[PDB]
């Protein structure tokens, strides 16, 4: 029984790594190691980004490997060997795509269903806590589980806005409008 | 002087691969052998893969052969004896006389690969 | 707060041959090379068509730029290209 699926390239690895590290919990104490080195070669983007380049080496790459574990206890259970693996396998490059997406299988597994409130400009808080309660109480979310909620700026929209989440969104917005109202005014 | 191993990572139909070790690669077009239990195989540097990982290709029957076996640098391309010793002789690809009338000496072995 | 910069400042100094006369401005790698041309990984703010030279002393020009790599192909024998 996997969680919500990666959906096969490159999020595999973060597929692997949860559900093989998922077997035995610790995917709280393995995901916090990830915040971690993802932090550290965010704390370090001098050549923590710029050295997940792919023309190094086999053993050079193994010791930025040990550079990582070099640096206190940044890595924590699997997720070392994962970077083994990922060292050797020179997957080390997309290793930020790994790490939002096994946030984002975590934060399933808590239930936050991010959501959106699309606009063409930012809106005043009421309107936000009361979209919020909203679509948390709604059926939308069943309970026992969160709800996130980002209003983003859009120019491509004429205003209005439009709520987004599991796959699922109601538009009531200005743009979409006038387009229904320009496509009925087109017939004879 | 040390001689340079490497593994044989992968046997596709007649092309052999090696990986080396680090910076321990051979330049394009050199002779490489491997102690088969029939004899000895000889690999030639056609392509830099990458990652201390070389394409080559196989001068004899290519079949048995174990992922992984310690081929071994030769330094240079194939070459092959020269000199009036070599006439009235038959000689194989590699330098070899199969004539049965042992070796050929020579003074000279020149490479295959000149200008 | 100082085994951090001491990570750092190894890391930097670890592939300084590497990281330093580098930042793939005029420099490159030669990352693979087969059949007289050289995908060499860098050379950033290299021209399309440009003429570049190898440690070697054996010359080639770029004709594929693309944001992983570089294509040269050779105007000698690749036999001098590692």
């Amino acid at each position: 029984p996997p969680p919500v699926r990666l959906f096969g390239v490159e999020g595999t690895y973060a597929t692997a790594l949860y559900q093989a590290a998922a077997k035995n919990s610790s995917i709280d104490a393995a995901f916090q190691s990830l915040q971690k080195v993802e932090s550290t070669v965010k704390k370090n983007p001098k050549l923590g980004h710029l050295l997940l380049n792919p023309a190094l080496s086999l053993k050079d790459r193994n010791s930025v490997i040990d550079a990582i574990v070099e640096t206190h206890k940044n890595l924590d259970g699997y997720v070392v060997n994962l970077l083994k693996v990922l060292s050797e396998n020179n997957r080390l490059g997309c290793f930020e795509k790994i790490a939002s997406d096994f946030g984002v299988l975590n934060d399933a597994h808590n239930g936050l269903l991010k959501g959106t409130v699309t606009s063409a400009e930012p809106l005043d808080p009421k309107s936000f806590k009361r979209i919020e309660k909203a679509l948390s109480a709604s059926k939308l979310v069943g309970q026992g589980k969160s709800l996130k909620l980002e209003n983003v700026v859009k120019p491509e929209i004429k205003g209005g806005l439009i709520v987004e989440l599991g796959d699922k969104t109601v538009d009531l917005s200005i743009s979409t409008k006038i387009q229904k109202l320009n496509k009925v005014l087109e017939d004879s | 002087s040390t001689p340079i191993t490497g593994k044989v990572t992968a046997v596709i139909g007649a092309i052999v691969d090696v990986h080396f070790e680090q910076s321990e690669l051979p330049a394009i077009l050199n002779a490489l052998e491997i102690k088969t239990p029939q004899g000895k195989l000889v690999l030639e540097v056609a392509q830099h893969l990458g990652e201390n990982t070389v394409r080559t290709i196989a001068m004899d029957g290519t079949e048995g052969l174990v992922r992984g076996e310690k081929v071994l640098d030769t330094g240079g391309p194939i070459s092959v004896p020269v000199g009036r010793e070599t006439l009235g002789r038959i000689i194989n690809v590699i330098g070899e006389p199969i004539d049965e009338r042992g070796p050929i000496k020579s003074k000279l072995r020149k490479p295959i690969h000149a200008d | 707060k100082a085994q951090p910069t001491e990570v750092s400042s190894i890391l930097e100094e670890r592939i300084k041959g590497v990281s330093d006369e580098a930042n793939l401005n005029e420099t490159g790698r030669v990352l693979a090379v087969g059949d007289g041309i050289a995908r060499v990984f860098g050379l950033n703010n290299i021209q399309a068509e440009e003429l570049v030279e190898f440690s070697s002393g054996v010359k080639g020009m770029a004709l594929n730029l693309e944001p992983g790599q570089v294509g040269i192909v050779l105007f000698g024998s690749d036999r001098l290209v590692k």
